[PDB]
RNA sequence: CCAGGCCUUGACAUGCUAGGGAACCCGGGUGAAAGCCUGGGGUGCCCCGCGAGGGGAGCCCUAGCACAGGUGCUGCAUGGCCGUCGUCAGCUCGUGCCGUGAGGUGUUGGGUUAAGUCCCGCAACGAGCGCAACCCCCGCCGUUAGUUGCCAGCGGUUCGGCCGGGCACUCUAACGGGACUGCCCGCGAAAGCGGGAGGAAGGAGGGGACGACGUCUGGUCAGCAUGGCCCUUACGGCCUGGGCGACACACGUGCUACAAUGCCCACUACAAAGCGAUGCCACCCGGCAACGGGGAGCUAAUCGCAAAAAGGUGGGCCCAGUUCGGAUUGGGGUCUGCAACCCGACCCCAUGAAGCCGGAAUCGCUAGUAAUCGCGGAUCAGCCAUGCCGCGGUGAAUAC
């Protein structure tokens, strides 16, 4: 994630195809969560802490 | 139209393009897939029986 | 297994005979589970059996079970550095497994187009001593006594 | 790697949410940006103060942030100085009109966060590491603490292979979910490298 | 098979260019990036330069390939 | 014929319809 | 015919303020339908453990949001006093329609 | 006047009602053997009543929903047990030596991560 | 990443010295875009002696500066997090005792266990980390709860649980019960083992989550962070087009099939778990159709995605490279989207390849498992997903 490419993607773009995710916290873009809007590690590193109300650890 | 007629309408239409620098003419000389597909593997169909050729060693 | 003999499955008998080597037979015809198929194969396969044979099929299944069971087999072992067969008392356990088993692998073979006719056809060969099921067994035992040079080691 | 961040693993039976709120699916993800840039400012300013967990209680348009001080005489600051610029500089980011209140922490040394973070500073003050951790523990046995632990992670006193010291006393049984043992995590920044300086604290039972 | 529903593509970059190119007769040289667009009728006969990688292949259009596009006209992969 | 897009099964598997799996 | 909708994380923290509205619902109002769940949505994440690349590794997370209702017929101004500003949980929401 | 039992079996549950009749059996509102046509096991259902001799005494008014159809016989045969104890509890010296009240947990097992199924383990090559 | 065009206190932070301007907004020229040039309207809050105007805060540009920026090397400089032996059953400590000492004992031996699990014994007695247990799902049942559920019991039907009416059942979900080798027989010094019974369930009832001390200098500086060296008119920044999809080949994971225990068409029946605001889309209509026009419902136990598929009945096929198989290619469309040539999926007509069950070799799986069948979601305009993560339907074999 270089601050290049993270403030830049926040501008609003010439089409509506190019804009793409980031997530808020890491930078990352691989692959970021709608529902939170951060990256599959920050997801984690995140609900364990607890930071991520009703974010429980799943088990059946 | 059926064999007699096809036959020709597609050979003749497949040139058109061959006539023209139009790539999927391109492929259609190589002899490689036209509409898409991977150079890597799967294509078998394509260019029909293999052909093996040597490598090198990493032991 | 490791630990103990591990417990022997049992299962629930026939709704119509009520002969458990009967849900034995179908569960080996059974692909992909299809039970309900499996089922119905059995089933019009004895139909063919009354209407060719004068006889009730549930005795025939069993006379054909009880003929294929073959009672010699051969064990591979590496005594000294080398594959030598070593014949063996067959179990009640195997014979039954090995019967039911043959049955089938041999019935897929036969040259008949319908699946429930060649399993009933195999059923009526067997019996009167022949067809491939029966092969299969006189095979084995073929392999039997005829190495039986070296029945001199384990068991 | 194995273990498994005991916290995460004990908001179940005991250890509550560090922000309890409700949200919908369109809200939640903005919600919550906003959250975390809450603590972006409190760790910043609030360091010396040592800070402790940041509780986040939402409502409607209300909203509160209840904070835990060890020295809340400095929060507060000269009569109610600082508080109130927090509060200001809390809304300047927030357009959300929201109450700060601040809860004294009765014993800095039973709270894991804090305590690693004693730690850190010790290492930064290019202290004694070996040392530094013993004393630590013991630090939480003396007071109560049913067991404690302190960890480190690698390049103890500079050298040129980053190492491991362990060190604790009493029980941390992180395999018990009846636990509640708090986890800390400091990040000390040397001249010649990071190092993670990580608490346990074992405490009570059912 | 490949299609664009109802109402072909071409870049008003160069089509309000080509068209200017009527007013006075013919030209010569073309030279832009959009290899977008579809090929149209009233462009025939013009030789325009659309982009590789890193060159630019002149085109000379005809009758017969209007039906397709200039990036079918463009190789971009350097082989053998 | 989980392949032939052009049979029932064909387009369970695809998961589209068209002349050969309709809407009802 | 005061509909009562109670959307929460905790079932705890509903529970109770479902409670809380049950209570001080008889006291001053009439037949109470009582709390009922619905359903309980959930949001599955399977995220991988470690920040490399081991697709194997992947830890689960869930996300319910639970639902209650409380049906409260024959509405009286009485009623809506004790449940007027009685509240206490924080990380529940309700919402009305009537 | 009416014997209700419950019968759940793998994701489903079967309403049993067991009244006095002829002997017949209607599931939701079709004849039963309508309902079941071309299932092999089909009659596996009525193997409890053909226990205690009982086969036609009483009629079959039963429902069911969720579950599979191969999977809803088990499904009935269970709860027809269950009601039957009400009529008769010193039924089960005949019941249970058949074990018709018994359930089992053949559930279909969770699916984990980085294998295929429940055991499927995916295959390696060059190891 | 490559090409070509453009930018420098720079797309982002805090700030400094000099000079000019509220911010702001709306055009035009050149252009592939970015960028460059150019033009207009436009003139606020502060504080001052009325005015004129003067200094100032925020904001903008310009010139210089501190610095921004770097997915630029180094995971043998590091954090964190993960893989791994290994869910294996171990790894250790105090004090006591043994030994000049390194160390030993305990932890071992005999029994037992899934287990350093427990019994017996013994210079040891304990303790810690680990096992187990506490926590979640599944199976029985109880209480609390009734807009899901039903003639379960009564009254009407457009006979649709539709309406009343009713909570009983199904359910839904929050709390609690219930198994402990407790009972009986036998074996045993005990631990425990075998067998039986009552029970929904047995000896850890099925599955989760849960990974000790350390090992590999494991992986990762391209998630993040960070010591250090390296670039700063560029190793930076904007853009357009191309590339990551290249092909003589080779290997891994898989998907589709070679067919009659089957393929096709038709009619017909059981599922769960998920997701849905400009989103799911009922329903009508146009079209072979993808789709489109129209338009209701849902804010979602009350609407929708939806059809489950295999199955079941009828009928077609007749053993063919075939009504098996659907590759490739021609043609014509739909949609997404600025744009589908490179390089999208989908429909439809035609085309109909290899392939008739696989060499040496090699994988998975011990029960609702495998095998097989469909369904859902994350990401996402769309989609190259036959992948992944879950869901249930049916439902084996076999272990000396
Ligand atoms: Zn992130």
């Amino acid at each position: 994630a270089r601050k290049a490419l993270i403030e830049k993607a926040k501008r609003t773009p010439k089409f509506k195809v190019r804009a793409y995710t980031r997530c808020v916290r890491c930078g990352r873009a691989r692959s970021v969560y709608r529902f939170f809007g951060l990256c599959r590690i920050c997801l984690r590193e995140l609900a364990h802490k607890g930071q991520l109300p009703g974010v429980r650890k799943a088990s059946w | 139209k059926l064999e007699g007629e096809l036959r020709a309408e597609v050979a003749a239409n497949i040139k058109r393009l061959m006539d023209i620098g139009c790539y999927r003419g391109l492929r259609h000389r190589r002899g490689l897939p036209v509409r898409g597909q991977r150079t890597r593997t799967n294509a078998r169909t394509r260019k029909g029986p293999r052909k093996t050729v040597a490598g090198k060693k990493k032991a | 297994a490791r630990r103990r003999r591990a417990e022997v499955r049992q299962l629930q008998p026939d709704l119509v005979y009520g002969d458990v080597l009967v849900t034995a037979f179908i569960n080996k015809i059974m692909r992909d589970g299809k039970k309900n198929l499996a089922a119905r194969i059995f089933y019009d396969a004895c139909k063919i059996i009354q209407e060719k044979t004068g006889q009730e099929p549930l005795k025939v299944f069993k006379q054909a079970v009880e003929n294929v069971k073959p009672r010699m087999e051969v064990r591979s072992r590496r005594v000294g550095g080398a594959n030598y067969q070593v014949p063996m008392e067959v179990s009640p356990r195997r014979q039954q497994s090995l019967a039911l088993r043959w049955l089938v692998q041999a019935a897929n073979q036969r040259p008949e187009r319908r699946a429930a006719v060649r399993i009933a056809h195999e059923l009526m060969d067997a019996a009167e001593g022949k067809g491939g099921a029966v092969k299969k067994k006189e095979d084995v035992e073929r392999m039997a006594e005829a190495n039986r040079a070296y029945a001199h080691y384990r068991w | 790697g194995n273990k498994i961040h005991p916290i995460g693993f004990r908001l179940g039976i005991t250890r509550d949410w560090e922000s309890r709120w409700y949200a919908g699916k369109k809200q939640y993800r903005h919600l919550l940006l906003e959250d975390q840039r809450i603590r972006g400012l409190l760790e910043k300013e609030l360091y010396s103060a040592g800070l402790a967990r940041v509780d986040i209680e939402r409502a409607a348009d209300n909203v509160a942030v209840t904070v835990h001080v060890a020295k809340p005489g400095v929060v507060i600051g000269r009569g109610g100085e600082r508080i109130r610029v927090l509060r200001e500089e809390l809304a300047k980011l927030t357009g959300k009109n929201v109450a700060l209140n601040v809860q004294e922490v009765q014993n800095p040394n039973l709270s894991a966060p804090l305590v690693a973070q004693r730690v850190a500073e010790q290492i930064e003050r290019r202290f004694a590491v070996r040392r530094a951790i013993k004393q630590a523990v013991q630090r939480v046995m003396e007071s109560g603490a049913k067991g404690a632990k302190v960890i480190v992670s690698g390049r103890i006193g500079g050298a040129e292979q980053a190492r491991t010291e362990w060190a604790a006393q009493g029980r941390v049984p992180l395999h018990t979910l009846r636990a509640n043992i708090d986890y800390g995590f400091a990040l000390a920044r040397t001249t010649y490298g990071v190092l993670g300086v990580k608490a346990y604290i074992f405490l009570g039972e059912v | 098979p490949r299609s664009l529903k109802k109402g072909v593509f071409v870049d008003d970059h160069l089509l309000e260019k080509v068209l200017e190119l009527n007013a006075k007769g013919e030209k010569r040289l073309i030279k832009t990036w959009s290899r977008r667009s579809t090929i149209v009728p009233e462009m025939v006969g013009h030789t325009i330069a659309v982009y590789n990688g890193k060159q630019h292949v002149p085109v000379y259009i005809t009758e017969n390939m209007v039906g397709h596009k200039l990036g079918e006209f463009a190789p971009t992969r350097t082989y053998r | 014929g989980k392949g032939d897009r052009r049979t029932r099964r064909g387009k369970i598997w695809r998961g589209t319809y068209g002349k050969y799996r309709p809407r009802k | 015919k005061i509909r009562i909708k109670l959307r929460g994380f905790d079932h705890k923290t509903l529970d109770a303020s479902a409670q809380k509205i049950v209570e001080a619902a008889r006291r001053s109002g009439a037949q109470v339908s009582g709390p009922i769940p619905l359903p309980t949505r959930v949001r599955r994440f399977t995220v991988i453990r470690g920040p490399f690349k081991h697709k194997d590794s992947r830890e689960h997370f869930e996300l319910r949001t639970h639902n209650r209702l409380v049906d409260i017929i024959n509405p009286n101004r009485k009623t809506i006093e004790q449940l007027m500003t009685l509240d206490l949980p924080t990380g529940v929401e309700i919402e009305i329609k009537t | 006047e009416q014997y209700y039992g419950t019968g759940r079996r793998k994701e489903a549950v079967a309403r049993v009602f067991l009244r006095p009749g002829n002997g017949k059996v209607t599931v939701n509102g079709q004849d039963f053997n309508e309902y079941f046509q071309g299932l092999v096991r089909a009659v596996a259902a009525l193997e409890p009543l053909r226990a205690v001799d009982a086969l036609g005494r009483f009629d079959a008014y039963i429902t069911v929903r969720g579950g599979g159809k191969s999977g809803q016989i088990d499904a009935i045969k269970l709860g027809i047990a269950r009601a039957l104890v009400q009529y008769n509890p010193d039924y089960r010296a005949k019941l249970k030596p058949l074990g018709f009240l018994t359930r089992d947990a053949r559930v279909v097992e969770r699916k984990k991560y980085g294998k295929h199924k429940a055991r499927r383990a995916p295959q390696y090559s060059k190891r």
